[PDB]
RNA sequence: UUCCGUUAACGAACGAGACCUCAGCCUGCUAACUAGCUAUGCGGAGCCCUCCGCAGCUAGCUUCUUAGAGGGACUAUC
RNA sequence: UGUAUUCAACGAGUAUAUAGCCUUGGCCGACAGGCCCGGGUAAUCUUGGAAUUUCAUCGUGAUGGGGAUAGAUCAUUGCAAUUGGUCUUCAACGAGGAAUGCCUAGUAAGCGCGAGUCAUCACUCGCGUUGACUACGUCCCUGCCCUUUGUACACACCG
């Protein structure tokens, strides 16, 4: 049989492969991650999307369920795959990443597209946002242009759970434009908004 | 050969700060106070030997 | 009142000094030095012990540590006869029962706990030092009030709210007929257990660590920070690092001596 | 007393003929005198900490040179034991006394820096003496019939006419000319 | 009342027990005593003419100290530094056929035996001999 | 009297198990007098040669040492015997004798009762040694 | 009868600890002796790699490091009750294996 | 650019700090047959005692190794 | 150089086809290498895990330091020759000019081990062992930062 180390590596690279495969197919719907669990006799793989009414089309979901069953040599009647709706479209980094990609590809000016995305993320309720676009916008020379506001931490352990970041390489007519979106999440003790723990610099006081 | 006891340290001086200028008094004659310089590590309360007891010094050399 | 001697065998604050009822020379000092002493050494805990006592037979020592547990110890062998675990917050004080069969403990968990010395039945009801009545139980609270319970059904008997400062400990008469408090206000309140009403006041000035009632002299010794003060029950004081504070007072069974638990281990005996 | 160097050498006989280098040498027979010069103690932490270290420790630690010899303190203390036996058996005296005499006769007094001449720290004096003795023994031991213990013994007695005394002579000559 | 392998130092023990094997006169010798090097990393074969008996005493003590070691284990413990010239030094093993042979002779003397656990174990008579020779120190 | 005392130095631990008897001293089942190398042997007779055999004339000592190097093991036993002899009186005899032997050992050397915490720190990338780096050639 | 060994493999300490306490208490519900929990030595996977896609620039290596935590439980009981106890819900990141012991 | 203060500035964002990992101490707790410590019983040699190996489905324990919750240091006292 | 004491951590290790990995043990072989019994998909099995340290031949000699370089020879890896065994050969080299780099405590320095590389062949990343001298100061040089000041520089003094 297969040792634990090789199996763990195999599931890790398999999840990465699943993410890459799904992110390059749901461009019309905004793929926003996946949750994979292993229940007795069942392997559940639930896809996330900002737009879910179009993922269902539910026959196509059954085809994509057979996709992992037969491509990865998974056993039949042991793998399930459904689609799910984002709790908050704005608070999701990749959601606004490909949203900005679609907005700039459609024909909107990039500046206006990032202003719209920036207003939408504060509509969601983000502590702060940052959008960085690098490359050639109109001229031959490439430039880096940023729009940031709100709370924007930059260092330490809290950077890897109190922020959500996404990077994309949109193929434009004249080249490839690099987009990055970073969103700060507030302290939600329940954990539905962002992290379940407060920041080290955030301290609350009970009145006497 | 006039043994002297370091009485106070006036901070490291010199180009590299290697020499340390101190004030000393003689064990044979306590009341005489001179200024000299010493290489190496020197702390207060130590006893230091010399050869020529007539050389003087300057403050913050 | 005169100096008997000085002790220097401790490296931290000694918090409780306990002496056997039988007046036997096997007293136990429980300290926040992570160590106890017998006048035998105890180190079975892993935190700072606060309150220590001695069983009625005088051959056992019960001590509770700030880690949030209690231990009754075989004095001769220096080993734990039994543990008592379940005080999530740090314990503050211990005491025995009228028959010395139940152990009452007060901790930082805003609650008091009664434990069986051998039985598995335990019950619960910042509570400061407690001292059972030799049968109600008196206790200090976190709102400048002193509560008195009922041992019949573990119910609250009454509350005494006349203290201007917090209550750090409680004092009971040797015959179980008096109650006394003290704290930052410096005025020690004396009440009667029976009616549960305010009898009178004594003026000290600051925090009193331990309030010890004289078993024979019917007196009251208080470890005031400014100066240890002794009253006779005429309400008149008829005792003296830049910071100097005691930690505990202990009345001897004979009545002609007293033992103090200090900060830097200078345990002092008066006679 | 009950503490003797290798259970053989008695420390309660050795004094220092100077009142300027007393505290920097651990030779007093009340403390700081050990069974052997090998100890896993920390002495570079704070300033003047090595003064409390035994003199024999300093002598045995200054021999682990060159780069093919460091990390071999065992050979160092074995060689110091051999040279100690040589010194005691020849001179018929306490080898601690010979070590102290060599150190106290091998320390330069004045240097010249910045060029102006000025004195030397006593801790630097003993340190320079020990370094000079170890380097002289190494010089006399390289490409020669002699082993380490023999040249160490010869340099120790000759410094109580020698390499270390001539190095101090030339250093003091350079100093006293400015 | 008794000195045991623990109570007497390994150096004098192995030399005395090599002398014991010397005047024992029971175990055989190969035809290659001087020529073969005990390890390939070694350059000069053991200059001691009676190196074989010293080696056999080393085995006699080793099997007393620890049991269950095979031919590879003894090949490992008798390894050492191999300097490859201008290349950095490394670790190397020892000879195997000579160790296999001497272990076989020690079986022929009854000092050891094969085990189900892999390797060899000391027999009671051999460790008895080691015990009394330790007592004779 | 049977107590456990662990003497730790670098990565060498000497576990000493006490038992009453006639003062037999054994390390790893081998006599203390056969400590190798013999020239560092006096390093491990410090507690016996300082406290004295009269202190341990009635209780034996049996120690097993694991890990570290040779010198680290020697220091491990050096501190393990000291800890075990403090535990000799701390748990089985009295307070005054244990206190005085602890004070005498401390006044001889601090390491006898305090474990030195110096450990090997991890080696940093970009260099040969843990703290040293390569040879910088600009051109 | 027919002792059963369950192995709990994960990468997160909190999930493994909570599920181990839950399973042990569930076994204690049926008044069953449990020898454990046994905290298997954690195994570390260390990998070092050069950040620069092309070797230009000073050589800087990142050091990815993963931890694998494991617990083991032995229950002296019929396997059916073990399956009943483990049939309850699970949290992500923890893998359950059952064997006859 | 850490703070106290001074102050035509006031109130704030990053960076630093805060954060996280590992090591350093715990005879405190949790609990270990894929890890150990001790005693005993058996066998091995010179009853006991020195001594090596094997069991005791609990001889007992986690001091020794493992891994977890925790504590410990905060410059508090001089 | 030759005997003989002996103390670590990190990690890694199978498709079972006879068997691709780690290999235990037995046998054969001087060594290199080959056959059989098998274990471990792993805290179980590998995993029982060097400098140093008693003893001696050297003996100051480019010498038993050193082994560059060569020839003869065997076998492993690989489809196909890389490496490793034996003997013989025994070059420069006797602390290195101007310049020059790293480092303040279990650190430097010395010695090995594992992994990556891999059908075969070890520099880089970690691991451990022995274990010190000095310094604990300074801006002298090489820089960095701030304040004042000067400027005909602003591609900014390589102006
Ligand atoms: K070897
Ligand atoms: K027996
Ligand atoms: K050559
Ligand atoms: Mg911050
Ligand atoms: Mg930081
Ligand atoms: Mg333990
Ligand atoms: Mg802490
Ligand atoms: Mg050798
Ligand atoms: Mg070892
Ligand atoms: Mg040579
Ligand atoms: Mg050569
Ligand atoms: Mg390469």
């Amino acid at each position: 049989q297969i040792s634990k180390k090789k199996k763990f590596v195999s599931d890790g690279v398999f999840y990465a492969e699943l993410n890459e495969m799904l992110t390059r197919e749901l461009a019309e719907d905004g793929y926003s991650g996946v949750e994979v669990r292993v229940t007795p006799m069942r392997t559940e793989i639930i896809i996330r999307a900002t737009r879910t009414q179009n993922v269902l089309g539910g026959r196509r979901i059954r085809e994509l369920t057979s996709v992992v069953q037969k491509r990865f040599n998974f056993p039949e009647n042991g793998v399930e795959l459904y689609a799910e709706k984002v709790v908050n479209r704005g608070l999701c980094a990749i959601a606004q990443a490909e949203s900005l990609r679609y907005k700039l590809l459609g024909g909107l000016a990039v500046r206006r597209a990032c202003y719209g995305v920036l207003r939408f993320v504060m509509e969601s309720g983000a502590k702060g946002c940052e959008v960085i676009v690098s490359g050639k916008l109109r001229a031959q020379r490439a430039k880096s242009m940023k729009f940031k506001d709100g709370y924007m931490i930059s260092s330490g352990q809290p950077v890897n759970e109190y922020i959500d970041a996404a990077v994309r390489h949109v193929l434009l007519r004249q080249g490839v434009l690099g987009i990055k979106v970073k969103i700060m999440l507030d302290w939600d003790p329940k954990g539905k908004l962002g992290p379940t723990t407060p920041l080290p610099d955030l301290v609350t006081i009970h009145p006497p | 050969v006039k043994l002297a006891v370091v009485v106070k340290v006036m901070g490291r001086t010199g180009s590299r700060g290697q020499v340390t200028q101190v004030r000393v008094k003689f064990l044979d004659d306590q009341n005489r106070l001179i200024m000299r310089n010493v290489k190496g590590p020197v702390r207060e309360g130590d006893i230091l030997t010399l050869l020529e007891s007539e050389r003087e010094a300057r403050r913050l050399r | 009142l005169a100096l008997v001697g000085t002790m220097r065998g401790h490296n931290d604050v000694v918090t409780a000094i306990a002496a056997p009822i039988d007046n036997s020379p096997y007293i136990v000092s429980g300290s926040r030095d992570k160590s106890l002493l017998v006048w035998r050494r105890l180190t079975g805990h892993g935190h700072f012990v606060q309150d220590v006592v001695i069983s009625s037979d005088g051959q056992f020592a019960l001590s509770g540590s700030w880690d949030g547990e209690l231990r009754l110890w075989d004095l001769s062998t220096g080993l734990t006869t039994r543990r008592f675990v379940g005080h999530t917050k740090d314990v503050i004080s211990v005491a025995f029962s009228v028959d010395n069969r139940q152990i009452v403990s007060a901790s930082r968990d805003n609650t008091i706990k009664l434990w069986n010395t051998l039985g598995e039945c335990k019950y619960t009801i910042w509570v400061s030092c407690v001292r059972f009545s030799p049968p109600t139980i008196v206790s200090g609270s976190w709102d400048k009030t002193v509560k008195v319970w009922n041992l019949t059904n573990c119910k609250l008997r009454s509350t005494l709210a006349g203290h201007g400062g917090y209550v750090n400990a409680v004092a009971v008469s040797p015959d179980g007929s008096l109650c006394a408090s003290g704290g930052k206000d410096g005025v020690t309140l004396l009440w009667d257990l029976s009616e549960g009403k305010r009898l009178y006041q004594l003026e000290a000035g600051s925090i009193i660590h331990a309030l010890c009632f004289s078993p024979n002299r019917y007196w009251l010794c208080a470890a005031t920070e400014e100066s240890v003060k002794i009253w006779d029950l005429s309400k008149h004081v008829v005792l003296k690092n830049q910071m100097l504070y005691c930690t505990s007072l202990s009345w001897s069974a004979d009545g002609s001596t007293l033992y103090t638990g200090y900060t830097d281990g200078t345990i002092r005996v008066f006679k | 007393g009950d503490v003797k160097l290798f259970n053989r050498w008695t420390f309660e006989d050795v004094q220092v003929s100077d009142i300027s280098l007393n505290d920097y040498l651990a030779v007093t027979s009340m403390k700081h005198y050990t069974f052997l010069p090998h100890s896993a103690g920390r002495y570079s932490a704070k300033r003047f900490r090595k003064a409390q270290c035994p003199i024999i420790e300093r002598l045995t630690n200054s021999l682990m040179m060159h780069g093919r010899n460091n990390g071999k303190k065992i050979m160092a203390v074995r060689i110091i034991k051999h040279t100690m036996e040589i010194i005691h058996l020849l001179t018929d005296a306490n080898p601690i006394q010979i070590i102290v005499d060599a150190i106290i006769n091998s320390g330069p007094r004045e240097d010249a820096t910045r060029r102006q001449a000025v004195d030397i720290s006593p801790l630097r004096r003993v340190n320079q003496a020990i370094y000079l003795l170890t380097t002289g023994a190494r010089e006399s031991a390289f490409r020669n019939v002699k082993t380490i213990a023999e040249c160490l013994a010869d340099e120790l007695i000759n410094a109580a006419n020698s390499y270390a005394i001539k190095k101090k002579d030339e250093i003091e000559r350079v100093a006293k000319a400015n | 009342t008794a000195r045991t392998v623990k109570d007497v130092n390994p150096h004098e023990f192995v030399k005395a027990y090599s002398a014991h094997l010397k005047r024992s006169g029971k175990m055989e010798l190969p035809e290659w005593v001087d020529i073969v090097k005990t390890a390939r990393f070694k350059e000069l074969p053991p200059s001691d003419a009676d190196w074989y008996y010293i080696r056999a005493a080393s085995m006699a003590r080793k099997i007393y100290l620890r049991q269950g070691i095979g031919i590879g284990g003894f090949q490992k413990i008798y390894g050492g530094r191999q300097r490859n010239g201008s290349r950095p030094p490394h670790f190397c093993k020892s000879s195997g056929a000579v160790s296999r042979n001497i272990l076989q002779e020690l079986q022929k003397m009854g000092i050891i035996d094969v085990d189900p656990k892999g390797g060899r174990l000391i027999t009671s008579q051999g460790r008895r001999d080691l015990d009394q020779v330790a007592g004779t120190v | 009297g049977t107590v456990q005392c662990f003497g730790r130095k670098k990565t060498a631990v000497a576990v000493a198990y006490c038992k009453p008897g006639r003062g037999l001293i054994k390390v790893n089942g081998a006599p203390i007098e056969l400590i190798r190398p013999e020239m560092l042997r006096l390093k491990a007779f410090e507690p016996i040669l300082l406290a004295g055999r009269s202190r341990f004339k009635d209780i034996d000592m049996r120690i097993r040492v694991r890990g570290g190097g040779k010198t680290s093991q020697i220091y491990s036993i050096r501190q393990a015997i000291a800890k075990s002899l403090v535990a000799y009186y701390q748990k089985y005899v009295d307070e005054a004798a244990k206190k005085e032997v602890k004070e005498i050992f401390a006044r001889y050397d601090r390491t006898l009762l305090v474990a030195d915490p110096r450990r090997c720190e991890p080696k940093k990338f970009g260099g040969r040694g843990a703290r040293a780096r390569f040879q910088k050639s600009y051109r | 009868q027919h002792r059963i060994r369950i192995t709990l493999s994960s990468k997160s300490v909190k999930n493994l600890e909570k599920v181990c306490s839950d399973l042990v208490r569930g076994a204690k519900d049926k008044l069953l002796r449990v020898k454990g929990p046994v905290r298997m030595p954690t195994k570390v996977l260390n990998i070092t790699t050069r950040k620069s896609p092309c070797g230009e620039g000073t050589n800087t290596w990142d050091r990815f490091e993963m931890r694998v935590h494991k617990r083991v439980i032995d229950l002296v009981s019929s396997p059916d009750v073990v399956k009943q106890i483990t049939s309850i819900t699970i949290e992500p990141g923890v893998e359950v294996e059952v064997t006859i012991s």
